[PDB]
Order: C-alpha cells, then structure tokens, then sequence
C-alpha cells in the first residue's frame, strides 16, 4: 500500500487509473508547518499512499499531477 | 465554489501562504463530465472547485507547474 519508492508507486498509479478513469482520483496534500508532502491515489478498492515528501523529488511530483490532468483532459 | 481558471491560481497561493503556520492544502484531481477535468482546493474551511477544457488545458498548465513548484519546500 505505502509504497515508500520510486518508479514503482507511479506505473501502480497508472495501471490503477487505467483501470477505471471514472472512479480513479488522487489527492494532494502538503504541509507547510512540517514541511511535508503526501501524495495518495484512491481507486475506490485500493488506496496507496506516500509519505517522505523529498524535497529533491518536487518536480517528480508535479510532473505526475501534470500528466495525470493530460490524460483527463484527453 | 466553482471559480474560473485565472482567479483559481490566486486563490490557490493565498491558499498556500495562509497555512504556512497550520494547516495543509487538499489538491484533488478527477474526470469530470456532466472532456473536462475537475480540480478541488480545500484546506478544511474554504472550498475552491475548477474546471479545465482542452481549449485552455495548455495555458493552465504551466502557470499550475509554476504554482506548484513555488510554494512546495520540504527536507533537501
């Protein structure tokens, strides 16, 4: 479920998204007190969640968000 | 409330410079039709709700990157 790595928890979003794009959704939320970062995707019958926000790993992060809304949006 | 794209992006900053001592800003993403996609800003007491088209995707899309890349700092 908590997926602490990387390049293996955005190929699960994504064949998670692929799935079902209707119920598909993920959520953002970041911390500014702790200076923390989550990021959880919710396919109404599994979740994934992902701490350990990495600073480093912004763009990583926001490049997903972007590319998720691109598949939305096509 | 259902906000137009430019006015979301202000919203959102003031968003994200209001909860810089507490709080946490809910950023959520689905496909919205009746394509269009729906995006929800919620930090737990204002509600923002937009929705993007593919005739403006492009232009919001780089002014959200910014945005978000801006106001996100955590453990280098």
């Amino acid at each position: 479920a908590q997926y602490q790595t990387w390049e293996e928890f955005s190929r699960a979003a994504e064949k998670l998204y692929l799935a079902d794009p209707m119920k598909a959704r993920v959520v953002l939320k970041y911390r500014h007190s702790d200076g923390s970062l989550c990021i959880k995707v919710t396919d109404d019958l599994v979740c994934l969640v992902y701490r350990t926000d990495q600073a480093q790993d912004v763009k990583k992060i926001e490049k997903f968000h972007s590319q998720l809304m691109r598949l939305m949006v096509a | 409330v259902l906000l137009e794209s430019e006015q979301f992006l202000t919203e959102l900053t003031r968003l994200f410079q209001k909860c810089r001592l507490s709080g946490s800003v809910f950023i959520t993403l689905k496909k919205y039709d009746g394509n269009k996609c729906l995006l929800r800003a919620t930090d737990g007491k204002k509600k923002i709700s937009t929705v993007v088209s593919s005739k403006e995707v492009n232009k919001f899309q780089m002014a959200y990157s910014n945005l978000l890349r801006a106001n996100m700092d955590g453990l280098k």
